């Protein structure tokens, strides 16, 4: 079935090894990563970096910091990339220290530019969300019909938030 | 398309045998109930092609496809204006060895093209 | 049944190769560990590093 896995991030090496330092902010990923999942994580990392430069240029945290992110395993490989979107916000939060809004869930696939692609298992993921107590959910617009094909009694309290580009999510998860 | 037409015909058969309707006249207005809401709502990933991304054509095993080659700046342009280090390139997409070499060749050609057409542009 | 095992740690290389050196504190692990156990040990290592940087920022041992 579905599940609600908490993608986590941490700073596994001090930020300021050298204030002048021009070295890269390596990222290490765990969670029984596959090859496609490794590439998706790299894409999400690059998009998060570029988004930070565009939005908060003074924030060199993500560019120059060695980070470890864990994506819990269990998801089928075909659905592995659906965690991409999550990854992004995770890193961004760690960059700004702002916790993501409570009882909020999200699944999506990023394409190195921030645009969000459809995913599978929408019904099972929505069931897991409802059982986990989350009241706000984020899905790609291309999956919207799949979320609207569900019964009404399964969508009570779910303040759904459909998106097509990651920018919108930054206005949702990080409201202020 | 065969699967979809078979599905609509099966539901028409059900609507005929036991259903009130002795005959069926399928129309888009009715179609929503015969097969459901449409899946492919977008003809493409997008229609704007922002900077750094370009559409291309691929001859995959399951026919042809339109794939968007995307680019992003994964590190700030100006670490130090004096800084003379080259712009290392990262690449993904299950790239093969020959494709890695081709990507390097294209990168160098783009660099030389910018050299010729815009020397002031040290971006690439 | 159960058992009372002992997790042991040791410094298998001198701390200061180069006082300026900004290299990584690589970790070697044994115990016929599976892949999931290796990942769990890596997670614990990173959490310990972060906890030390939070509680004892001057302690660059880990």
């Amino acid at each position: 079935g579905g599940s609600t896995l908490f993608v986590e991030t941490s700073l596994r090496r001090p930020q300021d090894k050298d204030a002048k330092g021009d070295k890269d902010g390596s990222l290490e990923v765990t969670g029984q990563l596959g090859e496609v999942m490794k590439e998706s994580a790299r894409i999400a990392y690059t998009f998060a970096r570029a988004f930070l430069m565009q939005h908060a240029p003074a924030n060199d945290y993500l560019v120059t910091s060695h980070i470890h992110l864990h994506v819990p395993e269990g998801a089928t490989p075909k659905d592995g990339p659906s965690a991409g979107c999550t990854i992004v916000t995770a890193l961004l939060s760690l960059a700004m220290g702002r916790p993501v809004r409570q009882n909020l869930a999200m699944t999506g696939e990023v394409s190195l530019t921030g645009k969000i692609l459809p995913v599978g298992g929408i019904k099972e993921k929505t069931i897991a969300a409802k059982r986990a107590g989350v009241t706000c959910i984020v899905l790609p617009a291309e999956n919207k019909k799949d979320f609207y094909d569900l019964a009404a009694f399964i969508t009570e309290g779910l303040e759904v938030h459909f998106v097509e580009h990651y920018r919108e999510i930054f206005d949702i998860a990080f409201p202020d | 398309l065969q699967k979809q037409v078979e599905k609509v015909l099966r539901k028409s058969a059900y609507k005929i045998v036991s259903g009130e309707a002795e005959s069926v006249e399928v129309t888009p207005e009715n179609l929503q109930d015969f097969v459901g809401k449409p899946v492919f709502t977008v003809e493409r990933m997008y229609d704007v092609t922002p900077p750094g991304v370009v559409m291309g054509l691929a001859w995959t095993a399951m026919g042809g496809s339109t794939l968007f080659v995307e680019t992003s700046l994964r590190r700030p342009q100006d670490k130090d204006a004096k800084g003379d280090k080259d712009g290392s390139l990262e690449v993904t997409g299950q790239l093969g060895e020959v494709m890695k070499e081709s990507a390097r060749i294209a990168y160098t050609f783009a660099r030389a093209f910018l050299m010729q057409h815009a020397p002031a542009n040290d971006y690439l």
